[PDB]
């Protein structure tokens, strides 16, 4: 493929979500008894939407979902000195 | 893998090991052959030389080079090489030899 | 001068005074046989990542 | 010349002076943002080295240079990889344009991709892929390979056209949960209701502002084709570093040559090794100084993914009311495209045109009784005193679900005695 | 899982163990311990050996610096964007669109965490559809009505109207709507009643 030359993987013309990325829209996974599989990847569902002139969609019932988001802040506070490094 | 990221348990990703190669197997060797053979006998031993202010200039060119004939012919003094090895004349062309 | 690569043949005729051939990065990429005098491209066979 | 800024105008500003504006337009501005350049990855032993034996001897007292290098370079990459899997995955569903092309007079044809080219391209990512204009063998030779993008450009241009049929369908139900369905003109009269312009507006004119949006669309279609300087610099940037790590093969560094055969032609290594490793020393400070440019680039082009990503899902999937950063205007609606190592908006704005000098007055008295108004303006035709909203001149009557009493009226400086209706 | 802040942790560490390992080259001098060499050495002839390997462990040092400095700047603007969003997604409800979640904004509650931070952000996501046949205006007789800040819906038989985000179908009163000139300027308009009480 564009990516490369790949062996030791059995091509799908199935699509699956990306789990180990190659490049040029190619990505590899182990379950498929069991061996290396390589694909093209989904990028999700297949679907349109329902439009028109004269159509909306209100919600009735709603979902309170708390979701998570970790963004770090700090890290370690080092120092090197030269005298100890480089000399002794 | 483990031996190009230093850990006997490798977590799933990408890593990227030695290139592929191509080792070569034989060598060709290109050169022109000439009958002549260069001037030794009478520029290393001649009859009277000249002074050092008014030295001797010779050319030495269209010929093959070897100084294999002079380890035999007498015990020179000094045999010094500077900018290039004495044991890889034969493995380079010579160009422009002045004496 | 001592270089590895493949020997192919080439249709870019050098000069009648030139013998040696260069690029961006100072490689030997055409060269002069001494005795056929025949053109010669060098294209090495290092060419792949793993 | 010394140079000037600008036109050099003065607002005629008065105490009881309003200009409110009457007629308006729809001007849909382009912004061009970087996402992810070329990734490179640079091994040693080819670069420095090549082919030769004693310089893979030589340089195992520098191999955890090139352990570090070679982190760096995977580093930049997947960095970029998921620069652009951050600005072109807002969404994890693939919406679709519907058959029927009916959208309240808007023409949608021209940023929607045409299933006539064998590319799945809109003509606008045609012309502007066609613009940024991107030696292969020759660099792959000395060891600089060029990895290619995770994400294709016919992926990218789905994931566009996903979230185009999701803002033409949805508009920003689909970028908070499920999509929801609603009509084109009812969806920009929402767009509009944002600001504080009232829905009838767009109610009474929807066929002026389809002109204006396609009529402006048509001239960044005529812009366009006839720049792209924020690609085209990451680009040249890019390819110069390559460029400059090219050309930083020939130089002796000190040595009496470049090409490590032609010092192995006519030295013995008792007294090459100085020289060999003199080249050693010059050509790894090249590729750590390409490294040091390189993680700066990545940095910069990080910066400016992060500010694409905040930017398509603050103008892309919503309506943002931050003032300059969705467009120059009240702001309606952005369309991302596709575009060559980054992502080019549109940015539709409201923007008033037309004006005219009112005099106001912040509250009137009917009865002794301060009336100020709910979500408007008081104004005056210079006989009669009427109320409008803050962005058209909608003359309507003061009535008293319009206003709300405050107090009396000897507490404000600027007031006037003026008939509420009371209906 | 908690990816961010383990990398940042394993990127600071392996590259203070890629400056200890650092130490055990030689540069091109005949030993890596500078013991060894001034052991073996007179001060005559080794400042050669000192001095390069002084310029390997050096050029290690900056290289070091210079990964450490980019790091910084990278951990700083990670560290200014989750300062902004406490400031305006736990302080203050924000309306910027996946800013402070997936769906529209609550509230949220940060965490401490080893050397970072994480939010719980409370976001309203709605859940369920039903389609309707909607109009943006009615027509009374000859007025338009326009909706204050709702929308109009209708389940086939009668109009109703309810608001963007949930659905509870009400009469179509004259409160609740807005009069703006006659009924032929819309293209879409319905002849539909209000009962004014």
């Amino acid at each position: 493929t564009r990516a490369g030359c790949l062996i030791g993987a059995e091509h799908v013309n199935n699509s699956y979500e990306c789990d180990i990325p190659i490049g040029a829209g190619i990505c590899a996974s182990y379950q498929t008894s069991q061996s290396i599989i390589a694909y093209t990847m989904s990028l999700g569902a297949e679907n349109s939407v329902a439009y028109s002139n004269n159509s909306i969609a209100i919600p009735t019932n709603f979902t309170i979902s708390v979701t998570t988001e970790i963004l770090p802040v700090s890290m370690t506070k080092t120092s090197v000195d030269c005298t100890m490094y480089i000399c002794g | 893998t483990k031996c190009t990221l230093k850990s006997f348990t490798v977590e799933k990703g990408i890593y990227q090991t030695s290139n592929f190669r191509v080792q070569p197997t034989e060598s060709i060797v290109r050169f022109p052959n000439i009958t002549n053979l260069c001037p030794f006998g009478e520029v290393f031993n001649a009859t009277r030389f000249a002074s050092v202010y008014a030295w001797n200039r010779k050319r030495i060119s269209n010929c093959v080079a070897d100084y294999s004939v002079l380890y035999n012919s007498a015990s020179f003094s000094t045999f010094k090489c500077y900018g290039v090895s004495p044991t890889k004349l034969n493995d380079l062309c010579f160009t422009n030899v002045y004496a | 001068l001592t270089g590895t690569g493949v020997l192919t043949e080439s249709n870019k005729k050098f000069l009648p005074f030139q013998q040696f051939g260069r690029d961006i990065a100072d490689t030997t990429d055409a060269v002069r046989d001494p005795q056929t005098l025949e053109i010669l491209d060098i294209t090495p066979c290092s060419f792949g990542g793993v | 010349y010394t140079m000037s800024l600008g036109a050099e105008n003065s607002v005629a500003y008065s105490n009881n002076s309003i200009a409110i504006p009457t007629n308006f337009t729809i001007s849909v501005t382009t912004e061009i943002l970087p996402v992810s350049m070329t990734k490179t990855s640079v091994d040693c032993t080819m670069y420095i080295c090549g082919d030769s034996t004693e310089c893979s001897n030589l340089l195992l007292q520098y191999g955890s240079f090139c352990t570090q290098l070679n982190r760096a370079l995977t580093g930049i990459a997947v960095e970029q990889d998921k620069n652009t899997q951050e600005v072109f995955a807002q969404v994890k569903q693939i919406y679709k344009t519907p058959p029927i092309k009916d959208f309240g007079g808007f023409n949608f044809s021209q940023i929607l991709p045409d299933p006539s080219k064998p590319s799945k391209r809109s003509p606008i990512e045609d012309l502007l892929f066609n613009k940024v204009t991107l030696l292969i063998c020759a660099q792959k030779f000395n060891g600089l390979t060029v990895l290619p993008p995770l994400l294709t450009d016919e992926m990218i241009a789905q994931y566009t056209s996903a979230l185009l049929a999701g803002t033409i369908t949805s508009g920003w139900t689909f970028g908070a949960g499920p999509a929801l369905q609603i009509p084109f003109p009812m969806q920009m009269a929402y767009r509009f209701n944002g600001i504080g312009v009232t829905q009838n507006v767009l109610y009474e004119n929807q066929k002026l502002i389809a002109n204006q949006f396609n009529s402006a669309i048509g001239k960044i279609q005529d812009s366009l084709s006839s720049a792209l300087g924020k690609l085209q610099d990451v680009v040249n940037q890019n390819a110069q570093a390559l460029n400059t790590l090219v050309k930083q093969l020939s130089s002796n560094f000190g040595a009496i040559s470049s090409v490590l055969n032609d010092i192995l032609s006519r030295l013995d290594p008792p007294e090459a090794e100085v020289q060999i490793d003199r080249l050693i020393t010059g050509r790894l400070q090249s590729l750590q100084t390409y490294v040091t440019q390189q993680l700066i680039r990545a940095a910069e082009i990080r910066a400016s993914a992060n500010l694409a990503a905040t930017k398509m899902s603050e103008c892309v999937l919503g309506q943002s009311k931050r003032v300059d950063f969705c467009g120059k205007g009240y702001h309606l609606m952005s369309f991302p495209q596709s575009a060559p190592h980054g992502v080019v908006f549109l940015h539709v704005t409201y923007v008033p045109a037309q004006e005219k000098n009112f005099t106001t007055a912040p509250a009137i008295c009917h009865d002794g009784k301060a009336h100020f108004p709910r979500e408007g303006v008081f104004v005056s035709n210079g006989t009669h005193w009427f109320v409008t909203q803050r962005n058209f001149y909608e003359p309507q009557i003061i009535t008293t679900d319009n206003t709300f009493v405050s107090g009396n009226c000897d507490v404000v400086i600027g007031i006037v005695n003026n008939t509420v209706y009371d209906p």
